[PDB]
């Protein structure tokens, strides 16, 4: 079975960066998209992005683009969230996810990006943004 | 421009044994033009996949979980049979938006299963 | 002739080997078209692949000819 | 209406539920396209089914309209 | 882990008919298509159709059209090979053998019949005919 | 009127241990137009796949087995490394032919294990 493992969580200053990570075993790697997907305290989860390996681009949504940068490093199998500029509305249960359907294989790849259902998922990591700014 | 929205009902409760269903509606955009799944998320745990591609159930998940859509109004269901104590959850449904090119989730729908024989 | 390639991660531009001095593209149809858009394979040719039905083959011979969608130029 | 359908074994004509009036054809290839043919869904509708890029959809209002290549 | 059981050997006169069965486990033929094929002694593998239950329809080489008739029925999950007018040319194993890739899946299926390769296989029937006309 | 042929050496015979190959050709047609399986057969058994779908193998199948297609001889090829005795058996190629709805089969190649030495 694919299991993604993050790094735990964190308590940051407002203004300051967080990278979080999310390894992945057990499973093909450069060919499937990994999304970062957030849930802030009793609210609803929220799409950061992600990442497809094998094109070498990172997809965002407008909300975050500004603020998130998204990599993934195949040599250690391990994809990263930076989140940078943190403010209050920043803490959050941090979730990545690996996209169910890999985008080549056989020598060929998908024309198109299109996310879609998450299958397999990290265990999560908190991100706690003290007060002010 | 924004994403289309999926509104879901934030609260639903009934008792054990009957059928209850949790709808999401697409604000704009054909709820046939892309899929919809749904996530089941325990508190405290991460998210599972409970129905894919509208109506399809991985396996492990109880044949009391079923997917639909209705395209007359705009919204994607899911029902769970025989609802039970376990089944006690929030509920997530996801599609996508191919003009911004993003996931869009449904708000949340907290099920809670009643513990009342009788009511007011 | 440099072509693009789908038979590496992550996608990239090769030399093709003497006597390969073609690029092709194929495109066909799988059961996620609707989602994923056409499966794309990108590469070196001596001649035209032939197409089998419901595939689509082009074929080029400037460098870097075939890209795949997401990688045209700008 | 009565339509074909292939949601059964065999595949066979059904009569269809109240509000359905319609038979509808849905193709699309699959990875076996080229071999064969395109994936072809059969059934009754209310109003014609949504279609999705590279997907066809066809209906039609008289009984068995909408056949089988391989019935047909 | 289907299997396909056929009946026994048999010895025909000239002329006569010879109808083999073959059964397979689990109660269904689902959406695949069966296929009957023959060898003659010390000689290869030789096509004479197939059938599709879940389409009702069955295929046949020419060399055979309008002598063998494949039948099935999905109720006794059984599937047979009826050959007339039998000769000496078809003394044979009679083999039936499972299309790997079925017709249906998901409430839809193809369009085209396109035999595939052949997974399961009977253990083979041997027939054989005295000589003469 | 005729379905396509597909020619195989009737006999193979080689050492163990070394390398063997099989081809299949197609006489008219391209041999890319179809896919190509290959089965094995030991005396008194019934054939199983050995290679699908050109050069897939299915479950089970040793890797010491694998398959090609040549487009410019029109051929497709089966290869057994490291053979073995156990690999003694009838081979068949299998295709099939669009114009007459056909299973296409090779006339099959028996494969012999030589056990003594030879220049």
């Amino acid at each position: 079975q694919v299991q993604l493992v993050q790094s735990g969580a964190e308590v940051k200053k407002p203004g300051s960066s967080v990278k979080v990570s999310c390894k992945a075993s057990g499973g093909t790697f450069s060919s499937y998209a990994i999304s970062w997907v957030r849930q802030a305290p009793g609210q609803g989860l929220e799409w950061m992005g992600g990442i497809i390996p094998i094109f070498g681009t990172a997809n965002y949504a407008q909300k975050f683009q500004g603020r998130v940068t998204i990599t993934a490093d195949e040599s250690t199998s391990t994809a990263y969230m930076e989140l940078r500029s943190l403010r209050s509305d920043d803490t959050a249960v941090y979730y990545c996810a690996r996209d169910n359907l890999g985008y080549c294989s056989g020598g060929s790849c998908y024309s198109d990006y299109y996310y879609y259902y998450m299958d397999v998922w990290g265990q999560g990591t908190l991100v706690t943004v003290s007060s002010g700014g | 421009a924004s994403n289309f929205m999926l509104t879901q009902p934030r609260s639903v409760s009934e008792s054990p044994g009957k059928t209850v269903t949790i709808s999401c509606t697409r604000s704009s955009g054909s709820i046939g033009s892309d899929y919809v799944h749904w996530y089941q998320q325990r508190p405290g745990s991460s998210p599972t996949t409970v129905i894919y591609e509208d109506n399809q159930r991985p396996s492990g998940v109880p044949d009391r979980f079923s997917g639909s859509i209705d395209s007359s109004s705009n919204s994607a269901s899911l029902t769970i049979s025989g609802l039970k104590t376990e089944d006690e959850a929030d509920y997530y449904c996801q599609s996508y938006d191919r003009s911004n090119h993003e996931v869009v989730f449904g708000g949340g729908t907290k099920l809670t299963v009643l513990e009342n024989l009788y009511f007011q | 002739i440099v072509c693009h390639t789908t038979a590496t991660s992550p996608i990239s531009a090769v030399t093709c080997p003497p006597g390969e001095n073609l690029c092709y593209r194929k495109m066909w149809c799988d059961a996620f078209c609707s989602s994923r858009g056409k499966v794309v394979e990108l590469g070196c040719a001596a001649t035209c692949p032939s197409k089998k039905p419901y595939e689509e083959v082009t074929c080029c011979s400037t460098d870097k000819c075939n890209p795949h969608p997401k990688q045209r130029p700008g």
